[PDB]
């Protein structure tokens, strides 16, 4: 496939941003649920 | 009493039923309904490609029974050829 | 039972479950045969620079990729079909064991002379003697006589149940209002465990079975001592 | 009954713009009105019978 | 396969006229007649509590739970027993 | 008096893995056996082998649950 | 009509990516995030 | 424009308010079955008649007075019509298979026996036979009624198509009255269940079928239908049939040699 | 505006979009049930403390990756954006109805959410067999709003079906026979064909659960004479169909990928792919009973299903070696896509072939209700259908969306995911065939070293999931425009460029006969 240049290039470090971004979103939520499993448990 | 009173369709067909129907009568084929039959497609004989526009896609299906379809846009002006069988297609605006 | 890091089956206590390994030798060479070359065409496939991309004709080919395909099928079928219809055939029991399902445990009746019968729980973790295993012991297991021809009844007194000895080859679902049979014969003494084998709610995991199977004298004292 | 069918479509053909399921006119709009209405009010009910049904209720 | 009767050239709403009130209609007065002659009431029969009728495994969601959509007192009994 | 009996033998009208019907049956023919038996010259004895054979197939649950519908008048069987 | 062409064909905006990275994380996150909180709901319920 | 034959629809909210419909009568049997309360499925029930008769409108205004209906169009509802109708065929399938599957083996707690111990069936040479009269003679009525408005008779047309709806009515009426008669009930164990699930889900696509006639009706009294032009006719015909076929089905199955 | 282009729509592309939106979220959902199993089984032992949400958690995982994840994406988003683009058509049949299909769908998500969130959740497999299911063992509310989300899904899907048979059958250029019309085309057909069949069995069905546990009815509870094997029987009648289904639009879309990367201008042998599709959605419902083996069947019953069903690798070896024959020859391009389509091939390979096992009912006697079975189609379904939505997902996304993704880390995503989900599901073979039972929350002493292996590797497959939602910000981020991809010759889909106007074919295609 060709492409035009991005319009607007995504630099490496915003990537790393974005990517964390992405990332925390997954693991935050949930890793707060399972280390709060036994606080569960007990109730 | 084997009477009347239902409407045909030449009297109460409306909108694109009806221009469908008219054109049906006229022998033409506006929308498209009927698969044109190939010219020999030589640069001489060329298959006439009618559109609205100034381009439309044809499909070539290049020997009978192909499954494959070649698909390439033809523009007016200059006749084209498919890219598979170099079959001639001229466009005829509209 | 199986044992730690396990790859295959558990080994064979009966005659049919080593008819099955015998079987399942067979068919597992074919599927690695099969595996493998598809593995390997595709590198082949991926690995030149020379080209062929105009029309191909395929119909010489698939008589190929039809009757080979065709062959393999009825080579697995053949034993396949075999050890069915073995499993199947007239056993004449000596025995006539029913066991029952229940929500969350097994029970078992050993009516042919005496009206015997006893609930059999899994032992939990926390009571488990020393050395025992977690998950699969019971306070009470299936006795039986080993090297002889035993009827399995198999029904549930509420939701689905199956159960299921893999060293032995069996796995009976247990119905309500079904009386499912199987055959049973241990080569061997010994303890032969199994887990039930369709969800039954809760508990599923922690109602398993276990096999006691001794010689016949033994079966007959143990089925005496019981009146 | 006499045969209407060349005035409704006329009626049904008048360039002014509307979607087929309100150009009969201003009934249409109360008829939509009343059916979303009804649908995503009930909709909302719904969910607060989710939250109800969610939680042991003593 | 194709009754007793036998009248076609060219099928038309005349021959339909003709099957719908020369042989459906009939059809339909002589079984409402049929029907109109057997009918009144069996006797009822003795109850028996037999555990694979009158189901109850969950109240029904009208009345007071143990009636039948459509129960007839006359001939549903309930669980246990015909009404009084 | 012949026995030797050790359990249930196979019965080719029940040769397939669902033995429900074979324990309904030798359940109703004890049973319609017994109920022939008391009129005049019967002795049970002779119902024996049915009486065998349903005691070792059934599920306990399911004769005493059929002893049950018998005493109240429910069995939807016919004896 | 509509617009065409490119980040026009969506229901959700691509003028600005960061806008878009919060968009696209509560949209995904809250998706992963469901199956957690309702194991916690019924863990907690008694 | 477009010069191929086909429809662009309207940007339309019946879809939306169809599958909010749907929520709100599956939690509205939810509430009605576990919770004592009938409000959210009469929501639903509502909005989903609401929906329907809106977007059943739409088709006609598009149709009848837009002239979207090109042969093309109809050709399509041809093709849709069928397959919905096969597919309500293997609906029903189901519950054939679950009739034969229970009275073909009946089990112990039955009487080993079919019918069950216990069950009096419905003399099926009684009102079952009169239902069976009626929805043949349905049958003939509305080809009649067809072939009518086919040769332009828009008299015999209204007349026929009315005696077709009027035993549909008449069914429908004898099968209520089957209903409260019978001595057995839904929860008479399976030959209560198989029997009332087949006849019900069956005395409800009667109703649905009867009530597209009765559209049909009035499309044809307000002159909707050309000699040529009426698939809303056509495809409530096919499904009339279909509704008589599946009863001949149950009247041989369940009535006759299930008895 | 909003509103009425994406509540109201009547248009294919914008339906498949809402479609694949749906799909990616429910996606993200059957994942994250995904890991709470593997959470479960990490370590022997118990991680919930109540072994119903296990099994609640289990069967949500399998209904949504179903239900909401594969078919919303496969038929509902790839077949509403390519089908009428392949045939030149300028929508579906009924555009309209087609809305409906969709919007289906969050209700039928929505109840599913809310049996798991009132009483105890369903805990009854996906399958949802009586008597676990009935109303004593799950009294209330929970398993009649699983049945009413299967309702809805349903009627979604056979209304979807009737659209796209009309659409495909009715809607060609008139010159374009059904042998000309390209091979996704023909899965979607077929495809649409079993759904139409299958799903109103499946309706019946879970419609008798409902009155028996609502109505007083017993289809299929002994104590009226019902049966509990029947619900099987029909669960299965339509359950086998439902695998192939899952399937099918999956091997339109290699087909599609593999003919594209090879550098060809078409797949090896069509009229064989057409005859091999056609023959496995035939044979798909004649061979249900192999989820049954174990039930008490008779021996010559289970003799017909072993061979009725092993036959069906006969036209599925057709379709494998006329990919590697399309291979064959092939100027191949090594795109992302292509990766995700080379280890489809490979990884539905094997999964077929431990299906053939399973096929033999005595091995199934000591292989069913085990691990082995949750290897096989973890392989053929789960692999399988993910492997062709992401090879599709990647070849057709500028077209979807007019912008390019970054192919390295497109190739860098297929790397992490092909470890992942090998490393979880190659060892649950060894725990099959050692006899582990599925639908555990906990395994004796003996298994714990594969399970171990196979929760770790969970984990990497939810690393590539993560990687693949920061792959598409970055292109919807960086904005890079397609111009041209090329063999558009044979690739009718892209010939009106990226995205295609939200009117296409508005002028047909011109197609002679000659
Ligand atoms: C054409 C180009 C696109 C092609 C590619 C497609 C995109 C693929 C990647 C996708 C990459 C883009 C991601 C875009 C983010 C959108 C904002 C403020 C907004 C916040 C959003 C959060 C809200 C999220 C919704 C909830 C109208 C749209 C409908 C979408 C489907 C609804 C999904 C859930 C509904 C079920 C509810 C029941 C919950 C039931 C739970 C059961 C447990
Ligand atoms: C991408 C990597 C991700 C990381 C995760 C793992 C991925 C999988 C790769 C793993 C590479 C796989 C190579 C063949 C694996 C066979 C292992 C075995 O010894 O199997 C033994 C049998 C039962 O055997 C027995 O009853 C006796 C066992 C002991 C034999 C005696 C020797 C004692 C010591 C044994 C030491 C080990 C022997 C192994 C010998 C090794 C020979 C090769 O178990 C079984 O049937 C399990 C088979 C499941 C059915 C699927 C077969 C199709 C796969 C073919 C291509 C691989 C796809 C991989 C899937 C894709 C891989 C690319
Ligand atoms: C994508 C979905 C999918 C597909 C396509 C398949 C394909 C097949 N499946 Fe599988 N299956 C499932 C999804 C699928 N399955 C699911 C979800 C279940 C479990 C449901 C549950 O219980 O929850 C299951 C369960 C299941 C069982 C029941 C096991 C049990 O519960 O005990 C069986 C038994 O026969 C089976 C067999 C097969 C076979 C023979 C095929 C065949 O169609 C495979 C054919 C393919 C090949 C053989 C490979 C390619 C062929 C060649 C390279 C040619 C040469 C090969 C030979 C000569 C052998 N499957
Ligand atoms: C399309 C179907 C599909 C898919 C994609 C998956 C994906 C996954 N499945 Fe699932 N699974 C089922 C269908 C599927 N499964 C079914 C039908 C069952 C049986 C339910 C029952 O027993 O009732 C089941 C059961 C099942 C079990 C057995 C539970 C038990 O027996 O107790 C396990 C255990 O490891 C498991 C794990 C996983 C994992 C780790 C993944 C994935 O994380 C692998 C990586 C894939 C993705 C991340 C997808 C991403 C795509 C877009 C986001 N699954
Ligand atoms: C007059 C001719 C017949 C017309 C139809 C009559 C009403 C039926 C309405 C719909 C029928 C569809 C569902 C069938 C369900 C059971 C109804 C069976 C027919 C019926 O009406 O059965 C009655 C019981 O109704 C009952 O329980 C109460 C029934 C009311 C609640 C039904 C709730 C269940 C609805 C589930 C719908 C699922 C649909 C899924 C479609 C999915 C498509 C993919 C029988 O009455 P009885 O007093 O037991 O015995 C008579 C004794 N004198
Ligand atoms: C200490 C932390 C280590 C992090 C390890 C991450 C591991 C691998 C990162 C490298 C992967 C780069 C993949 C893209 C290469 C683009 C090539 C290309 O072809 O782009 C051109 C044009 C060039 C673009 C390069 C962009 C590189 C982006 C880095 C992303 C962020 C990763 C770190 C996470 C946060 C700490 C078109
Ligand atoms: C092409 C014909 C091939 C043969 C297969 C179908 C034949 C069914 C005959 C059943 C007759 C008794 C045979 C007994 C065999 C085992 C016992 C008994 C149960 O029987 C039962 O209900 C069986 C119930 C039916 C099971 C299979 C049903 C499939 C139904 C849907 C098929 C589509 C139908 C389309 C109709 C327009 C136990
Ligand atoms: C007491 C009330 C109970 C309520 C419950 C459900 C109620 C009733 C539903 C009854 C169905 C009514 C359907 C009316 C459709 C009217 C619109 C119509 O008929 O539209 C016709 C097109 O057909 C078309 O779309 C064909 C459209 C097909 C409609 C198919 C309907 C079957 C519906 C089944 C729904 C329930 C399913 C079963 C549940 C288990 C319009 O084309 P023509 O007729 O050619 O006219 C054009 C000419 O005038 C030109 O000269
Ligand atoms: C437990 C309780 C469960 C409840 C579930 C309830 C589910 C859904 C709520 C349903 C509301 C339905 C609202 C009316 C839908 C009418 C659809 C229709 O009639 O669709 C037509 C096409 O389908 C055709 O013909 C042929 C098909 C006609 C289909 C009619 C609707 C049937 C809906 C139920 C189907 C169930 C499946 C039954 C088998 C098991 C027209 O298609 P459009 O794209 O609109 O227009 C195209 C234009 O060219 C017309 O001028
Ligand atoms: C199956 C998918 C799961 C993947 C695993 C997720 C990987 C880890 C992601 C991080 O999650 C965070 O972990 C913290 C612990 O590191 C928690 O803080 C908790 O612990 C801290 C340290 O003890 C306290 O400071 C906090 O207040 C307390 O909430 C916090 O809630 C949680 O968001
Ligand atoms: C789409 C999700 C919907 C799932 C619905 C589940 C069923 C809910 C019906 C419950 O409604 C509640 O019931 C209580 C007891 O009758 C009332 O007191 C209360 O006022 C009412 O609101
Ligand atoms: C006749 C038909 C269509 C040919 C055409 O019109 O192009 C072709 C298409 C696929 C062919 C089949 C497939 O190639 C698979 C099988 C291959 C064997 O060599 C013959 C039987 C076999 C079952 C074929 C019979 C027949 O030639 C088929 C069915
Ligand atoms: C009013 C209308 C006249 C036809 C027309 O308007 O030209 C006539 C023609 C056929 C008539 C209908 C048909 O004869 C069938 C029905 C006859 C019943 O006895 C009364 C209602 C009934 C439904 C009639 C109502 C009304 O008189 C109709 C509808
Ligand atoms: Cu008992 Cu699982
Ligand atoms: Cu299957
Ligand atoms: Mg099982
Ligand atoms: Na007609
Ligand atoms: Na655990
Ligand atoms: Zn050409």
């Amino acid at each position: 496939i060709t492409a035009k240049p991005a319009k607007t290039p995504t630099s490496p470090k915003e990537q790393a941003i974005g990517l964390s971004v992405t990332f925390l979103s997954f693991l935050l939520p949930a890793g707060w649920v399972l280390y709060h499993l036994d606080n569960y448990k007990k109730s | 009493a084997s009477g009347g009173g239902v409407p045909t369709d030449e009297e109460q067909a409306t909108g694109l039923e009806r221009e469908v129907m008219l054109a049906a009568r006229k022998g033409q084929d506006p929308y498209n309904i009927l698969a044109p039959k190939a010219t020999s497609g030589t640069k001489e004989d060329p298959n006439l490609v009618p559109s609205i526009t100034n381009k439309r896609i044809v499909g070539c299906i290049c020997e009978e029974d192909n499954s494959t379809v070649i698909w390439f846009w033809l523009h007016k002006g200059e006749a084209q050829r498919c890219p598979s069988c170099g079959t001639h297609y001229k466009l005829v605006p509209h | 039972m199986a044992y730690p890091m396990q790859l295959g089956f558990q080994d064979a206590t009966s005659p049919i479950m080593e008819e099955l390994l015998h079987f399942h030798d067979h068919t597992l060479m074919i599927v690695f045969l099969i595996s493998s070359l598809v593995l390997y065409i595709i590198s082949l496939m991926l690995t030149t620079k020379l080209t062929h991309t105009s029309t191909m004709d395929a119909q010489e080919v698939e008589t190929i990729w039809t009757i080979l395909p065709a062959i393999i099928l009825i080579l697995i079928a053949l034993p396949s079909l075999r050890i069915l219809y073995m499993m199947d055939e007239i056993n004449n029991p000596s025995l006539t064991v029913k066991t029952m399902g229940h929500q969350w445990y097994w029970s078992y009746e050993y009516t042919d002379y005496e009206d015997l019968s006893f609930d059999s729980y899994m032992i939990p973790t926390s009571e488990l003697k020393p050395g025992e295993l977690r998950l699969l012991e019971v306070d009470n297991r299936v006795v039986l006589p080993m090297e002889m021809t035993i009827r399995m009844l198999v029904s549930s007194e509420d939701v689905l149940h199956s159960w299921a000895v893999p060293s032995l080859g069996l796995k009976t679902d247990a119905i309500p209002g079904r009386l499912n049979q199987t055959t049973l014969m241990s080569s061997r003494p010994g303890l032969y465990y199994g887990q039930c084998s369709e969800i039954c709610g809760s508990n599923h995991s922690f109602m398993p079975i276990v096999l006691e199977l001794v010689p016949l004298k033994y079966f007959e004292k143990w089925s005496a001592s019981m009146l | 009954f006499e045969n209407r069918v060349a005035e409704k479509q006329k009626l049904f053909q008048e360039d002014n713009g509307l979607p087929v399921h309100l150009k009969g006119g201003a009934t249409d709009n109360i008829l939509y009105r009343v059916t979303m209405t009804l649908c995503l009010g009930g909709t909302l009910y719904s969910l607060y019978c989710l939250g109800w049904a969610s939680f042991p209720h003593k | 396969a194709s009754a007793a009767k036998g009248d076609h050239g060219g099928t038309g709403a005349r021959t339909w006229r003709f099957l719908t009130f020369g042989l459906a209609l009939p059809s339909v007065a002589l079984c409402t007649l049929n029907s109109w002659l057997h009918s009144g009431h069996r006797e009822r029969p003795a109850f028996i509590p037999y555990h694979h009728l009158r189901i109850r495994t969950k109240p029904f969601s009208w009345g007071d739970g143990n009636h039948t959509f459509f129960h007839n007192p006359r001939v549903n009994p309930l669980p246990t027993g015909y009404e009084k | 008096k012949i026995k030797n009996y050790q359990t249930a033998p196979f019965d080719s009208r029940f040769p397939n893995q669902n033995q429900t019907r074979n324990c309904w049956q030798n359940y109703l023919d004890f049973h319609r056996c017994e109920k022939a038996m008391t009129a005049k010259g019967g002795d049970v004895s002779v119902c024996e082998w049915y009486r065998r054979v349903y005691k070792s197939l059934c599920p306990i649950s399911w004769v005493s649950t059929w002893d049950d519908r018998r005493a109240e008048g429910t069995f939807p069987g016919k004896i | 009509h509509y617009e065409e062409g490119p980040g026009k064909n969506i229901p959700f905006s691509v003028e600005n990516k960061w806008r878009l990275l919060a968009m696209m994380t509560l949209f995904f996150g809250s998706g992963f995030a469901a199956p957690f909180f309702i194991v916690r709901h019924q863990l907690l319920k008694k | 424009h477009q010069t191929h034959a086909y429809h662009m629809v309207n940007p339309s909210p019946w879809p939306l308010t169809g599958a909010l419909s749907a929520l709100l009568m599956t939690s509205g049997l939810t509430m009605w079955f576990h919770f004592n309360s009938m409000t959210l499925l009469m929501i639903g029930l509502t909005t989903n008649m609401l929906t329907m008769y809106q977007w059943w409108r739409d088709v006609i205004r598009e149709s009848t007075f837009q002239g979207h209906h090109t042969p093309a169009v109809q050709k399509g509802l041809r093709y849709g019509m069928i397959l919905f109708i096969i597919s309500e065929v293997l609906f029903f399938t189901g519950f054939f298979w679950a009739f034969y599957h229970s009275s073909l083996a009946p089990t112990p707690e039955l009487g080993g026996c079919w019918p069950p111990t216990g069950i009096h069936p419905l003399n099926p040479l009684e009102v079952p036979l009169l239902n069976t009269s009626v929805l043949l003679a349905s049958g003939v009525s509305i080809t009649w009624a067809h072939h009518s408005l086919m040769e332009g008779d828009r008299k015999h047309m209204l007349q026929a198509l009315f005696i077709t709806i009027t035993l549909g009515v008449y069914f429908t009426l004898l099968q209520a009255s089957e209903y409260y008669e019978a001595p057995f009930t839904i929860s008479d164990g399976v030959y209560g269940s198989t029997f009332f699930v087949a006849t019900g889900f069956h005395g409800l696509h009667v109703i649905i079928g009867s009530t597209f006639l009765i559209v049909c009706f009035f499309r044809q009294l307000k002159f909707h239908f050309t000699s040529n032009h009426h698939f809303g006719f056509e495809a409530a015909a096919w499904y009339w049939h279909f509704v008589d076929v599946v009863w001949l089905f149950l009247y041989v199955s369940i009535y006759w040699w299930g008895s | 505006m909003f509103i009425n282009r994406w509540l109201f729509s009547t248009n294919h592309k914008d339906i498949g979009t809402l479609y694949l939106l749906f799909g990616a979220w429910a996606g993200m959902v059957g994942t994250a049930l995904s890991l709470l199993i593997r959470a479960e089984l990490g370590q022997p032992g118990t991680l919930l403390g109540d072994d119903q949400i296990y099994n609640v958690v289990v069967t949500a995982h399998a209904f949504v990756m179903i239900f909401f994840m594969v078919m919303p994406i496969m038929i509902g988003g790839f077949g509403n954006w390519l089908v009428p683009l392949m045939i030149g058509a300028p929508d579906m049949a009924f555009p309209r109805m087609n809305n409906m299909s969709f919007w289906l769908l969050p209700p039928s998500f929505l109840l599913l959410l809310a049996s798991s969130m009132v009483e105890a959740g369903a805990g009854t497999g996906w399958t949802v067999y009586p008597p676990l299911a009935g109303n004593l063992a799950h009294a209330g509310a929970s398993v009649d709003l699983t049945i009413f989300s299967l309702h809805l899904a349903g009627v979604s899907s056979i209304l979807g079906a009737i659209n796209f048979i009309t659409t495909i059958i009715n809607m060609k250029p008139p010159a374009m026979s059904q042998y000309q019309t390209p091979l996704f085309v023909w899965s979607v057909m077929i495809t649409a064909v079993l759904l139409l069949l299958s799903l109103p069995v499946l309706a019946a069905g879970i419609t008798m659960l409902l009155t028996d546990r609502n109505l007083n009815t017993t289809f299929f509870d002994p104590a009226g004479g019902g049966d509990p094997i029947l619900y099987q029987h029909l669960f299965w009648f339509f359950g086998h169909p439902e695998v192939y289904i899952l399937i099918l639009p999956g091997f339109g879309m290699i087909s599609h990928i593999v003919t594209y990367y090879s550098g060809k201008k078409e797949p090896f042998g069509y009229m064989g792919m057409v005859w091999a599709m056609m023959s496995i959605g035939f044979l798909g419902f004649i061979v249900w009973a192999h989820h049954m083996f174990t039930v008490g069947m008779d021996v010559d019953t289970r003799a017909y299903f072993t061979s009725a069903t092993m036959i069906i690798a006969i036209p599925t070896g057709v379709k494998v070696f006329s990919w590697l024959a399309t291979l064959h020859g092939g100027n191949i391009k090594w795109s992302p896509a292509m990766m995700w389509a080379l280890g489809f091939i490979f990884l539905f390979t094997v999964g077929g072939l431990t299906g053939i096992v399973l096929a033999n009912s005595s091995l199934d006697i000591v292989l069913h209700d085990t691990y082995y079975v949750v290897a096989h189609f973890h392989y053929v379904l789960s692999m399988g259908a993910v492997f062709a939505i992401m090879g599709g997902f990647v070849h057709w996304f500028p077209l979807f969306s007019g912008y390019t993704l970054n192919d390295t880390w497109a190739k860098i995503h297929f790397a992490i995911m092909f470890v992942g989900v090998n490393m979880t599901f190659f060892p649950q073979h060894f725990l099959g065939l050692s006899g582990m039972p599925r639908r555990y929350s906990d395994y004796p002493d003996a298994y714990t070293m594969w399970n171990t292996i196979s929760s770790m590797g969970s984990f990497i497959s939810l690393t590539a999931v993560m990687l693949m939602v920061f792959i598409i910000w970055e292109a919807f981020a960086s904005k890079r425009e397609v111009l041209t991809v090329d063999l558009t010759t044979t690739n009718l889909e892209w010939l009106n460029g990226c995205p295609p106007p939200y009117h296409t074919f508005e002028e047909p295609t011109y197609v002679n006969l000659k």
